[PDB]
RNA sequence: ACCGAACGCCGGGUUAAGGCGCCCGAUGCCGACGCUCAUCAGACCCCAGAAAAGGUGUUGGUUGAUAUAGACAGCAGGACGGUGGCCAUGGAAGUCGGAAUCCGCUAAGGAGUGUGUAACAACUCACCUGCCGAAUCAACUAGCCCUGAAAAUGGAUGGCGCU
RNA sequence: CGUUCAUAGCGACGUCGCUUUUUGAUCCUUCGAUGUCGGCUCUUCCUAUCAUUGUGAAGCAGAAUUCACCAAGCGUUGGAU
RNA sequence: GCGAAGCUACCAUCUGUGGGAUUAUGACUGAACGCCUCUAAGUCAGAAUCCCGCCCAGGCGGAACGAUACGGCAGCGCCGCGGAGCCUCGGUUGGCCUCGGAUAGCCGGUCCCCCGCGGGGUCCGGUGCGGAGUGCCCUUCGUCCUGGGAAACGGGGCGCGGCCGGAGAGGCGGCCGCCCCCUCGCCCGUCACGCACGCCGUUCGUGGGGAACCUGGCGCUAAACCAUUCGUAGACGACCUGCU
């Protein structure tokens, strides 16, 4: 039934400054801005506290599937804050039993050529979502590093190269190859 | 003597219903910015529903068979045509009053245009419900001129923004003017608020 | 019941009302998309199908069995004497479509061109564009002209030049020169228009439009064949010898119960003189016409670097049912639509 | 981003119904969509009333959630809600709208004559202001 | 052929059975309370169409739990010995099967849920903690919705449409 | 059953359905006549998908494969009796 | 026998294209359910599918432009302003415009900052069952006379010339010179206008739309069809051509 009220709080840290034009949070700090719109979620994004310390999200007269959004908005702002402060660092290790998936970034991070996958002549070119920047790591041999602020864009770009390197018309239990996400960490930990 | 209705923010059949009866009572109506009409129910839902209508054709000679109009104006016309007795003389006469446009062209681009709040999306739908823009719909089913209609409307909105700024400028001067004059309009301005305006 | 043994259906529905084309001169149904970036140019030309012949050439597709092997090859000669620009005509985008906006015609216009505007020239007093050309020599007119061009600069998007043929220079009977709108594809519309305003009343030859080893689309009307039966017009099976009411027919038009004969069923009607746009016809040779420095230069046509004789593409006794190709011509690979003498876009 | 609330003690103007055009305090909330309501000073008997019909003011007079009518009568008369309401811009443009409805035919004529003139005076003064603004621009 | 009602020719009134977005006379009520979103929604006697069986889809019930002796999940630590227990040898020391089926240590572990073994091994599946911080969880039941749900000219809640 | 393992693939004893490309029932229509089989020829639809595109499954190492999904765009032939 | 032209054959030769939305599916972020989940709000990839493109036809659908009957009787195109006279009717103040939002908006003003008198920002001050309100605004609806007050340079002569803005189906405005005339809105006095004797279609848009008729000024000077011809065409029509 209609729950008379639900809410939550999102305690912003003193480094970051968040601001909300209505229902369109914009979060800025060390690394950069991250806007996100929630016109489509239907909530009261109050912002309270001197020093602007916490973001509150009411949701009045919600039914079960309307009250399910409350936390997911709150959480999306949490990631947004993390992105601004620390920034996300997805690491993905290449795997093969023969053909050593030859990776090479191109423009800056943007492009990812993925040559010699399974001994295929086809060279996979994979763009990155605006903001994300791939880079071939050191201190680990067959391993990529995708860094960026907007987690959504990062993890999508990770998937983009994960599904790029897919095996068709074979026993995938046998043929375990491709560039898989190994670790979802941050650019700096504190 | 003529309705002009901005079809933006309305509901396709909901507006068409109201337009039909106006049109049958001899009211000449114009319906403008028809691409902006929006239809309840999630997008995909309505695309299929249209695509079905496309499938309907007179097997032996499609050239005769139900003419599936793409343009949002003609779509909206089609749905209003479905609520009149359009095989009659009086029905055909009724449609001849109605005048529909994709976007908002030159007679009516400098006319104030009404809004049927009984067909309006913000009112008639729950906010958590989904709907479709009849533009998108029209576009994907083969409407040629979305982008053109967009490029012409950006001009119009820029052209209009100017008009509003000048309008505002007069309003402001008029607010100043009254204050400049309010001892030599004082025993007029008093009488216009005994009988209850200006308050 | 189902038809027993399957078979793909005869003829394409993507081509029908198999009727006699309204036009004779094949329309360009779409010009290419003018990227605004590359410089201005014409997108089309109007030639004439003079005749076929061989070529011989070394081929260079490595891998093929025919790599570095001299093949022969058929070719069409399209005699293409230079066109004369006599107009421009501005268009504007609308949600309705692409409205023609303003047509500015040149000053002087040939009787080659003027012919076109009368159904009977012998009987006319030849009074066309007479009060028009008054505009081109006064203050009032020239100013209005400039304002028209300015308006086109403000408003228009697509610009097509109007040119026409030089019917004068051909072996054909007709004098009535074909006009045609040709689209100027290039930079910004103001640049685009001042190019066509410079070209006005001027010749334009073939080499200015096309270059060698270039795929081009031939547009024309097909060689017409009158009323033809279903066996000719659809390539339906003949029925056998014993058939009592004839055998160049279709037996079952249709089923009973969509109780109408469908548009997909094969019937006898007009075969030929259809409009058709065959694509990808590679230009092997853009050939220079006869010219004079002291004597004739007839050589410059059908001589090759390896042949070195004194030929023209004209064969002995000319191209049959045509003439001498005394003008510049293109030389496409393969056959193209239409008859000898046919105007060809 | 809400400013007015179904609070106990909120004064609400009834938009329509039997008690249309009357103020009324929210004593207790019964349901999702029904408020137990009272308007002792404003001639409205203690009764349940749906929210759909009441539109709520910017006046929260303070009493306890199910007092016995006497006490809300005090909290109404202490705050002097009738005086404060009639002072509001809202209530003025209610009063206005009623006086426009009461207008008699001679009264309608007077008005027209008064406006006919009053809009002429302003119109000139606006035109003068435009000329002065044009003179500044020059 | 159903329901209502049974006809001289007309005016006013009122009804029935049916309705009242527009087609089409009437809700253009500030109607009341819920339920339900369907990439096959649903939409009224006769009637022109679906079942068994499913679904943490959502909404109600019913019955039982549980938990401050601070749980419940979520991660982390052990899973033994009397004992190749007995029948079965073809090998079953917990483990193709079946009769059994208790004690010790116990904080506590079934003569064993499975994985897998020729058979073990090795792994895996209570009782209890450490962190976190209020409800948690099970089994039925019935409403709408969905799966179940395949036909041949293009098509029919009557149509347009409707959230 | 499938070494082992109910459900990869299967599936007894039972059970619930759809279909009208089988055959029956039935006799409503037509007996002042609706030309009675097959083949040829031609068009179009359906999908209950043989192949082809995109995919999930395996008792799929590869090759070969069956099981299922979207799906009827395009095909589905030459002969002997 | 051989055979030109012409038809003609996988029996010769040539050409056959690009996007979008997404389905099945596999994924992201992510609640519901302190974990987990492709899903609930949100996001990605995605196809012989579907829709378009190209390609064929082209609407009781439009377009720009040309020429528009010298004449031997002609007949018309504009412009302005007049008289009658059939016919077809509907009407009976106007509204000359921001964009949009809806778990928000509207207006100001910026002291201050950035951009091209404006635009964007912040900050502050007002409104918000919207009075800078379509529950709205504008406009007045008897005629004249004279003789005061408040308001007062406003209006006109289908007054006249220049400079603009407007192309989506522009069809409308605006702003600037010069000539002549008037004193119009709001109150008061002051009289008079057929006062047609209680009684219906009054009152306007209206110089309306169309057809036929009398005046001035400035312009005009035909094509089409047949016949004939041609063969890129053809059953016949039609079509492509030619003809001081
Ligand atoms: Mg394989
Ligand atoms: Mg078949
Ligand atoms: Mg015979
Ligand atoms: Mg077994
Ligand atoms: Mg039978
Ligand atoms: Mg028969
Ligand atoms: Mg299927
Ligand atoms: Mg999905
Ligand atoms: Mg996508
Ligand atoms: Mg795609
Ligand atoms: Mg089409
Ligand atoms: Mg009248």
């Amino acid at each position: 039934m209609k729950t008379i009220l639900s809410n939550q709080t999102v305690d912003i840290p003193e480094n970051v400054d968040i601001s909300l034009k209505g229902r369109t949070v914009i979060v800025k700090g060390p690394r950069g801005t991250l806007r996100r719109d929630f016109n489509h979620i239907n909530v009261e994004l109050s912002l309270l506290g001197k020093k602007k310390k916490r973001l509150r999200v009411d949701k009045w007269w919600g039914n079960r599937k309307e009250l399910a959004t409350v936390r997911t908005i709150c959480s999306h702002v949490q990631n947004m804050i993390k992105g601004v402060t620390l920034g996300f660092r997805y690491k993905m290790r290449s795997v093969y039993a023969h053909f050593p998936i030859n990776v090479v970034i191109q423009e800056n991070g943007s492009l990812v050529e993925i040559r010699n996958f399974l001994g295929e002549k086809y060279i996979r070119r994979v763009r990155m979502r605006p903001g994300v920047a791939c880079s071939v790591s050191q201190a680990q041999k067959d391993e990529l590093v995708l860094e960026g602020n907007d987690i959504e864009l990062v993890s999508n770009s990770a998937a983009l190269i994960q599904q790029a390197t897919t095996v068709k018309n074979k026993d995938i239990r046998k043929f375990l190859d491709g560039i898989y996400v190994s670790e979802k960490g941050t650019v700096q930990q504190a | 003597q003529v309705l002009v209705l901005d079809g933006r923010g309305h509901l396709l059949g909901r507006l068409a219903a109201i337009v039909a009866k106006q049109v049958l009572l001899g009211r000449k109506v114009v319906v403008v910015r028809c691409e902006g009409i929006n239809i309840s129910g999630n997008f995909y839902r309505n695309k299929l529903k249209y695509l079905a209508f496309l499938r309907k054709r007179m097997n032996t000679n499609p050239s005769r068979g139900p003419y599936h109009f793409r343009a949002p104006s003609r779509i909206f016309w089609r749905t209003v045509r479905g609520m009149l007795p359009h095989k009659t003389k009086r029905g055909q006469a009724a449609l001849d009053r109605l005048k529909v446009f994709d976007g908002i062209p030159p007679p009516y681009d400098k006319k104030k245009r009404m809004v049927v709040p009984a067909a309006l999306k913000v009112v008639r739908l729950k906010p958590t419900r989904k709907f479709a823009y009849l533009g998108r719909l029209a576009h994907e089913v083969g409407w040629k001129y979305q982008a053109v209609t967009a490029t012409l409307e950006e001009k119009r909105k820029e052209k209009a923004k100017i008009h509003y700024r000048k309008k505002k400028q007069l309003m402001r001067l008029r607010k100043q003017a009254e204050k400049n004059v309010e001892k030599k309009i004082d025993r007029f301005t008093e009488v216009l608020k005994t009988h209850g305006f200006l308050v | 019941s189902h038809r027993k043994f399957s078979a793909p259906r005869h003829g394409s529905l993507g081509f029908l009302p198999r009727k006699r084309s309204s036009r004779h001169r094949g329309k360009v149904k779409s010009f290419p998309k003018d990227d605004p970036s590359k410089p201005v140019h014409l997108t089309a030309f109007l030639g004439y199908k003079a005749g076929m012949t061989h070529i011989v050439r070394e081929v260079d597709r490595p891998g093929s069995k025919v790599n570095k092997k001299e093949v022969v090859e058929a070719v069409t000669i399209v005699e293409t004497p230079p066109m004369v620009v006599v107009g421009i005509v501005g268009y504007v985008e609308t949600p309705r479509g692409l409205r023609t906006f303003k047509t500015v015609f040149a000053e002087h216009i040939s009787d080659e061109c003027k012919r076109r505007f009368y159904k009977n020239w012998h009987k006319s007093k030849k009074k066309a564009f007479t009060k028009y050309c008054k505009k081109w020599q006064d203050d009032a007119g020239k100013r209005q002209l400039d304002k028209d061009f300015s308006s086109m600069k403000k408003y228009c998007q697509v610009i097509r030049v109007l040119a026409h043929t030089q019917m004068r220079l051909l072996p054909l009977r007709q004098k009535k020169a074909h006009l045609m709108e040709i689209q100027v594809n290039g930079g910004t519309v103001a640049e685009k228009l001042d190019w066509a305003r410079e070209r006005l009343e001027q010749q334009v030859p073939v080499s200015q439009v096309f270059g060698q080893d270039e795929m081009i689309d031939v547009i024309g009307v097909t060689k017409g064949k009158g009323y033809k039966g279903v066996t000719s017009r659809w390539h339906t099976k003949k029925l056998p010898r014993k058939t009592h009411r004839g055998l160049r027919k279709v037996a079952c038009i249709g089923a009973w119960h969509p109780a109408r004969v469908a548009f997909s069923v094969a019937r006898a009607g007009q075969k030929g003189y259809h409009h058709r746009t065959e694509i990808n016809k590679k230009i092997y040779k853009i050939g220079q016409g006869y010219l004079i420095k002291d004597g004739k230069l007839i050589k410059n046509n059908a001589s090759t670097d390896y042949d070195l004789s004194d030929k023209s593409i004209n064969p002995l006794g000319g191209f049959v049912h045509y003439g001498e190709v005394t003008n510049d011509f293109v030389m496409l690979k393969g056959c193209v639509v239409g008859t000898k003498k046919r105007v060809l876009t | 981003v809400f400013r007015r609330f179904v609070e106990v003690g909120r004064v609400a103007y009834v938009s329509f119904g039997p008690h249309a055009g009357k103020l009324v305090a929210i004593v207790d909330v019964i349901d999702q969509n029904r408020a137990l309501v009272d308007g002792p000073c404003t001639r409205v008997r203690r009764q349940a009333m749906p929210f759909k019909c009441m539109q709520l003011t910017d006046f929260i007079l303070k009493f306890p959630h199910s007092a016995r009518q006497k006490y809300v009568r005090k909290a109404w008369e202490k705050a002097d809600i009738n005086t404060k309401w009639a002072a509001t811009r809202w209530a003025k443009k209610i009063e206005a709208r009623e006086r426009k409805a009461k207008m008699t035919d001679f009264d309608r004529y007077k008005v027209m004559k008064a406006k006919k003139m009053r809009n002429r005076i302003i119109k000139n003064e606006v035109k003068k202001l435009q000329r002065a603004a044009l003179l500044k621009a020059s």
